[PDB]
């Protein structure tokens, strides 16, 4: 069971 | 010295999101070097939370991956971006 996830540095 | 902690998006339990925030704590405090940070991080969350993680630390990135449900964080400690997830 998986997700898919955004990451961003300010 | 003292970076402030800042939980930017979480997909885990509160005990593991209080764990990563100090083992991140702890990791700062020993190394200077954002690879040798991440590799500390992904180690202990091998050991204390079974594998496969991953570890990624710096000022400026972006980034998407694939992770386990309850097993993502994205966090501040200080400058510094932590991002740290199971995946395999
Ligand atoms: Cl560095």
């Amino acid at each position: 069971p998986t997700k898919d996830s955004y990451t961003l540095t300010e | 010295c003292d970076r402030k902690a800042v939980i930017k998006n979480a997909d885990m339990s509160e005990e593991m999101q209080q764990d990563s925030v100090e083992c991140a704590t702890q990791a700062l405090e020993k190394y200077n070097i954002e690879k040798d940070i991440a590799a500390h991080i992904k180690k202990e969350f091998d050991k204390k939370y079974n594998p496969t993680w991953h570890c990624i630390v710096g000022r400026n990135f972006g980034s998407y991956v694939t992770h386990e449900t309850k097993h993502f964080i994205y966090f501040y400690l200080g400058q510094v971006a932590i991002l740290l997830f199971k995946s395999g």
